[PDB]
RNA sequence: GUGAACAGCCUCUAGUUGAUAGAAUAAUGUAGAUAAGGGAAGUCGGCAAAAUAGAUCCGUAACUUCGGGAUAAGGAUUGGC
RNA sequence: AUAACGAGAUUCCCACUGUCCCUAUCUA
RNA sequence: GCAGUCAAGCGACAUUGCUAUGUCGGCUCUUCCUAUCAUACCGAAGCAGAAUUCGGUAAGCGUUGGAUUGUUCACCCACUAAUAGGGAACGUGAGCUGGGUUUAGACCGUCGUGAGACAGGUUAGUACCCUACUGAUGAAUGUUACCGCAAUAGUAAUUGAACUUAGUACGAGAGGAACAGUUCAUUCGGAUAAUUGGUUUUUGCGGCUGUCUGAUCA
RNA sequence: UGUACAACGGGGUAUUGUAAGCAGUAGAGUAGCCUGUUGUUACGAUCUGCUGAGAUUAAGCCUUUGUUGUCUGAUUUGU
């Protein structure tokens, strides 16, 4: 079993579900669902399409690089396959995870600080602006 | 292979009884293998098709009596046809016994026509094909194709030659004696 | 199954009927090839012979080489170009359908093959494997 | 020299592959073809039941020496896993993210040199020297690309499809330095890599193989 | 003549007529062998269809080209909860066929089965078994001599159950009778077994189990008047045929001067009773159990139910079944599983299947993730989060 | 108004709400469409459908009664600011 | 007594397409 | 067949030389016959194996896609185990097709003084009634409801490949099998949306053009 | 007259794709005042941040510790 990373967004493709295409260059591209496969045999740009993945690294929605994505990565040179290695990586693949939802949680405040501002602001010139309808109201 | 059967081998047999006399109006291009405007006892005319028959009949009555045409399916029955209450014409549907150079199969239906420009080119000198059109000294006859179509405009979608009509073309006038060719005697 | 398969045949979706012109994929000088039959399909009322990757099938070359032009030899199918069920769990279809001319021994007219082969066809057939210097 | 077969296929290097440390066969069939390589290897080198991306041709799939063990992309992680529990710390593996998949027919290597298909890239060139640790040269038979299916190498000597020119002929022995034999294989087949499988000690052919073949094969690589 | 040319009929003739079933309920023809030298046992049960799934198993088919891989396919789930016995009928062999002698039930029965024998229940006085009740009790003799008369003279014992259709989540609120034939051990022992079951509920694991083969048999999906095109797969007319093109042109020959019962006319199409048999069982669950859907090759605390829930159906809950294929009938229909009804030896029934991992996505949609929570991680924080 | 146009569509002045209708969307029909791979292998027969369609620029063959073929054929562009 | 032109008769090539492989869906 | 040959009976078997004047055809459909092409089971054949010939019962199944005839005449390519022969008004016009035949116009050849005809070739042409069948309601059975038996009618599976047997018996060589066990596929039949393909009136979500609401939004 | 039913609402799962509005030392370029040589103030398709935002969610998706409403309308049946 091997959970693929869509092309076109980097979702998880479970076995079973969407499509791959191969060219002639020797290599395969693999769509979770119909629309991204759609979306890629028009030619579109990824990197230009706000829903996928792609536009949000490039546009720094999310956190590009962090440490806890180095630990992920394609494992070219096996490994023996050691009991004890097993239970160790079942744990420390639930401590990354949850470091790493931390991380992104933290980034996502760090992203969204200041609307406060910028709300109490607008709120302060619609009140401004708005004296007679205030007076009406009251 | 076409231009023979059952239908048209009776045909032959029918007139052969029903004339009594065969006069060889065979193609002269080769001898060893006629205009309307300028040149009771039945007289049947046999040859393969394309030959002149039609037209031999037509040129003795001065006149558009039979059909003619390059195609070789004039006609699958024939007609009596008489001049001057002297002697009448028959002529068989021509019939070839068990190809494309000569006036048997139609240049239409067959589906490979590029093999055939070899064929042509044997016969002639490359000087009387090269009156015909005057294109440009060709080699590798393929390449002669292209540049032919290129010269007439016969280009497919995108802009390649259309080999494959250029060739039917080619064979198709070469059915009409536009590129001079003879047997040696 | 002809001669030169070493093993059963998965059920793959029909991607060339009879007449489907299929690209070549050998170094034998044949660029296209026009399918007349499909070897070992049971012909039935209505329904046009069709092959999939892997199969072995009739054909006559139509353009490139005119040596190899109106004769008809047995030719493998190396790209289907239609989605078929790989057993792995993904559906995967070819850029392009393509096709190799072989001998029914299984003897690979070619000396290599171009491009991608197929994995149900290098596999069931040895030689295509051994021509071929990219599976899947 | 011995004579064996697969299930019907007479191309044994096709389902199977024989180094001077390990030997690799498909899993399908039956055990008669594994039990041919016991019979002469017994168990003094390992012997695994192995696939490669779901197919039986592991043999034209996979490239490697005594030293290292080469698979393509599409091998999954359990066949890896599988391949690296069955095998001696002394044998790399090592998967390879190379264009063109076949490793068996691109790259023929023995202990100490290796030819590989001219379209590799550079990178992965390096790779295979450096897990492999031979010298690796760009090079085709007489015209033929696929150096992995066209060719048999080993310490002892190589064997050639038999179309290969003299000047070609001497031009590769004098690159692979060992001797090189233009011949064929499984009675007049031209696929002399994927035909049989070869190391310094045992060759293993298929049943078409006839008697000169086989004289010339143990002749050539010493076997005798 | 001949027509020139040879064609196989439209359709199996043995499947008429295709008339619309009688009940939801597909009832059951034939029971196994009722070999009497094992112990007393159930020969079906009864579910619920709750939709579909698929499953990657590692085949360990020997001989096959899949040998040792990995082969993802589909597997049906039915939702099971235990059944409870609320009754018991013998049968004595007669010249004109298999007769009921008596039935005998329960002491007390759920509203669920004095719901079935109602129609304005919420109307009804509710007095399904008002005297049978005073009849079980102050003597304890009544129901024994029934239990003797079937005792004596019954052949074959069928054991009334009922599905707990409340544990379901379907809102019909109303339980399924049926008659279950008892294997095993004598008639004697059957109804001794029987006996001690009143009230009581039977699980599935005990009357089936992993790798076992069962046939399913229940009614098919229906689809009203259907044209013949469809109903029987007719060849469609060229175009624009006269007085239609989607029917069978000619109808028969002018001797005989009838149509043809089996010249396949257009009529209702499904909700047709079928058997279907050799289905391998892949997975029993248990709704006690958490991470139903789990397996040894995945390890994820999951249950089988799809993000989100099944399609027109609720969350199991309950026990369940997992089945390879598809199974007739749509989901939330009742459907009867039975056992392969003779002594089946082939491979495919000795194999072992050990799953290997569960698809548990979304079948609302074109479901990316298993969990919530991998959907929440992938995804990440969003703005209704904060 | 858009558009070369009284081509096609919307709107102002002016004039109409007249064609028995309520519920459902079974088969089969009438009118109009979509479809993975092949692209006529169907049929007596390319029957029907489809495909190019306006404008700007390059280019345009055989024949010819030199007037035509010709918008031959085949190619590049079309929005907004 | 043969150019152009044609709701004239027939053959063929590119594009094309549910005529077909094999039918399926929608709208009034 | 012609002209002989001898001869059990009242002339059998054997025996001598040579030797198209019509329109029916095709798409779908159901059923029936064996005079068996293929599949099951057997006997005889120089059957050593392999392959093949004939013969016996057996109709369940299968008996095709194409170059090509309007065609009655009827010939080829390829797959497949094989591509067997027939009937039901040589079934099937209120089923279709009018394909061909056959009105009213017109063109070419023969004759006919003429109108016209053909030995002829071409062109264009106007069920809503009853029953049967497929589906579906229904009064009377003391009422309703549930669970059951089955008189009866129909009936289905079909065929080839792949591993082991085994390069083993057989065989001088060439080559080359049984059985049993195991794995797929061809055709057909019953289901079902798990995955993927297809549909968009969810007019669900976005964009595009003309026009209109003063502009934005809508 | 209660794990009772129905209309909404809250969540889960999905579809699409970043809504109105605000601000920008992004924005090819063209203009008033001025006096540069990042002048400033105006127009400016687009782009940037709120904003994986906004909208729909069953008419045949799952759930509901909430709000509101409903629970005696006619006929027939006898050994
Ligand atoms: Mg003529």
């Amino acid at each position: 079993m091997r959970i693929y990373q869509c092309h076109f967004c980097s979702s998880p493709c479970y076995p079973g579900h969407g499509i791959m295409f191969v060219r002639n260059d020797a290599k395969e591209f693999r769509f979770c669902r119909s629309k991204c496969h759609k979306a890629f045999k028009q030619r579109r740009n990824p990197r230009k399409l706000k829903w996928t993945k792609a536009f949000r690294k490039a546009a720094g929605k999310e956190l590009a690089v962090d440490s806890t994505l180095t630990f992920a990565q394609r494992r070219n040179v096996p490994v023996r396959y050691n009991r004890e290695l097993v239970a160790t990586t079942l744990k420390a693949m639930a401590r990354i995870e949850e470091i790493r939802q931390k991380r992104e949680r933290a980034f996502y405040k760090n992203r969204m600080r200041g609307n406060k501002e910028k709300d109490f602001l607008r709120d302060k010139k619609l009140v401004e602006s708005n004296p007679e309808l205030l007076r009406i109201r009251e | 292979s076409k231009g023979q059967s059952k239908r048209i081998w009776n045909e032959l047999y029918k007139v052969i009884d029903s004339s009594d006399v065969v006069i060889h109006v065979l193609d002269a291009r080769d001898p060893l293998g006629a205009s309307i405007t300028n040149s009771q006892i039945s007289v049947g005319f046999i040859g393969y098709p394309n030959t002149g028959k039609s037209s031999i009949i037509n040129t003795l009555r001065k006149k558009k009596v039979c059909q003619v045409a390059p195609i070789p399916g004039e006609t699958k029955v024939w007609q009596y046809i008489t001049l001057m209450k002297r002697i009448f014409l028959i002529d068989c549907p021509g019939i070839v016994p068990p190809i494309l150079f000569r006036g048997v199969v139609r240049v239409e239906h067959v589906t490979h026509p590029e093999q055939y420009i070899p064929g042509v080119l044997k016969r002639c000198q490359v000087k009387h094909l090269e009156r015909t059109y005057e294109i440009s000294g060709w080699k590798d006859a393929t390449e002669f194709i292209e540049i032919l179509a290129r010269k007439q405009g016969r280009l497919l979608k995108g802009g390649e030659p259309d080999e494959s009509g250029v060739s039917k073309q080619i064979l198709n006038d070469f059915n009409r004696g536009k590129i001079p060719w003879f047997v040696l005697p | 199954s002809g001669n030169g398969a070493q093993g059963t045949k998965f059920r793959i979706s029909l991607g060339l009927p009879v007449g489907a012109i299929m690209n070549c994929a050998d170094n034998s000088g044949a660029r296209n090839l026009y399918i007349i039959a499909v070897k070992g399909s049971g012909s039935r009322l209505n329904r046009l012979p069709a092959a999939s990757l892997g199969d072995m099938v009739m054909a006559t070359v139509k353009k490139g080489k005119p040596e190899l032009r109106k004769k008809v030899m047995p030719a493998i199918v190396v790209r289907q170009a239609k989605s078929w069920r790989r057993r792995d769990g993904v559906f995967l279809y070819f850029e392009d359908n393509a096709g190799v001319i072989a001998n029914p021994k299984g003897e690979m007219k070619g000396s290599a093959i171009t491009g991608p082969v197929g994995k149900e066809c290098a596999d069931l057939w040895p030689r295509v494997a051994s021509n071929s210097g990219v599976v899947v | 020299a011995t004579r064996t077969q697969f299930e019907n296929s007479n191309e044994i290097g096709v389902f199977s592959k024989l180094t001077n440390t390990y030997c690799l066969v498909a899993v399908g069939g039956s055990e008669n073809f594994y039990s041919a390589f016991e019979a002469e290897l017994g168990d003094a080198i390992p012997i695994v039941h192995t696939t490669i991306a779901g197919t039986r041709i592991i043999g034209r799939m996979t490239a490697g020496n005594r030293r290292g063990l080469l698979v393509p992309t599409q091998t999954t992680d359990q066949e890896l896993q599988h391949l690296r529990n069955s095998l001696p710390d002394s044998v790399k593996i090592q998967r390879v993210e190379e264009r063109l998949s076949a490793l068996g027919n691109v790259i023929c290597c023995n202990d100490y040199v290796a030819l590989v298909h001219p379209d590799i890239d550079r990178e992965t060139e390096e790779l295979i020297s450096d897990v492999l640790g031979v010298e690796v040269f760009r090079q085709t038979i007489s015209g033929n690309i696929l150096v992995g299916s066209y060719c048999s190498l080993s310490n002892q000597g190589g064997l050639v499809h038999p179309q290969t020119s003299v000047q070609d002929q001497e031009e590769l022995s004098s690159l692979l330095q060992v001797p090189l034999v233009a011949g064929t294989v499984n009675r007049g087949s031209s696929v002399v890599g994927a035909g049989m499988v070869v190391n310094d000690y045992l060759a293993v052919t298929g049943l078409d193989t006839t008697a000169p073949e086989l004289s010339v094969i143990e002749s050539i690589f010493r076997l005798q | 003549s001949h027509r020139k040319y040879e064609a196989p009929r439209h359709g199996h003739l043995g499947f008429l007529p295709r008339k619309r079933a009688a009940s939801i309920r597909a009832r059951v023809k034939a029971f196994p062998k009722d070999d009497r030298s094992k112990p007393v046992a159930l020969t079906s049960f009864l579910g619920y269809k709750a939709g579909m799934t698929t499953i990657v198993r590692d085949l360990d088919r020997p001989g096959s080209k899949f040998h040792k891989r990995e082969v993802v396919e589909a597997v049906t789930v039915v939702d099971t909860p235990p059944v409870v016995v609320v009754g018991v009928v013998g049968y004595v062999e007669t010249p004109r066929g298999l007769r009921s002698l008596t039935t005998v039930w329960a002491e007390h029965l759920s509203d669920e089965v004095k719901r079935r024998f109602y129609k304005n229940w919420y109307k009804s006085k509710k007095k399904a078994f008002t005297k049978y009740s005073a009849k079980y009790a102050q003597d304890g003799a009544g129901i024994e001599r029934e239990l003797a008369r079937i005792k004596k003279y019954a052949s074959v014992v069928r054991v009334l159950v009922h599905t707990q259709i409340r544990k379901t989540p379907l809102a019909q609120k109303k339980a399924h009778l049926a008659e279950i034939q008892l294997n095993g051990g004598s008639i004697s022992e059957k109804v001794d077994w029987a006996r001690e079951h009143f009230e009581k509920t039977v699980a599935v694991d005990s009357v089936f189990e992993q790798n076992e083969m069962i046939d399913a048999i229940a009614v098919t999906k229906g689809h009203g008047f259907e044209g013949v095109t469809h109903r029987w797969g007719t060849k469609k007319l060229p175009r624009k045929t006269h007085r239609g093109l989607r029917k069978v042109a000619c109808i028969g020959a002018w001797h005989p001067a009838h149509v043809m019962w089996s010249v396949a006319r257009a009529g209702q199409r499904g909700y047709h009773s079928r058997t279907s048999i050799n289905h391998k069982i892949y997975r029993v669950g248990k709704g006690d159990d958490e991470a139903n859907g789990a397996t040894s090759f995945d390890r994820t605390k999951k249950t089988i139910t799809p993000m989100g829930g099944f399609v027109h159906y609720g969350e199991i809950k309950n026990d369940f079944i997992m089945v390879k294929g598809c199974i007739p009938g749509n989901r939330k229909r009742i459907v009867t599983l039975r056992k392969s009804l003779y002594t089946n030896t082939s491979r495919k029934a000795l194999e072992e299947v050990s799953l290997k991992w569960i698809d548990t996505a979304s079948k609302f949609g074109k479901g990316r993730f298993q969990t919530p929570a991998e959907k929440h991680a992938f995804m990440g924080t969003l703005k209704k989060d904060l």
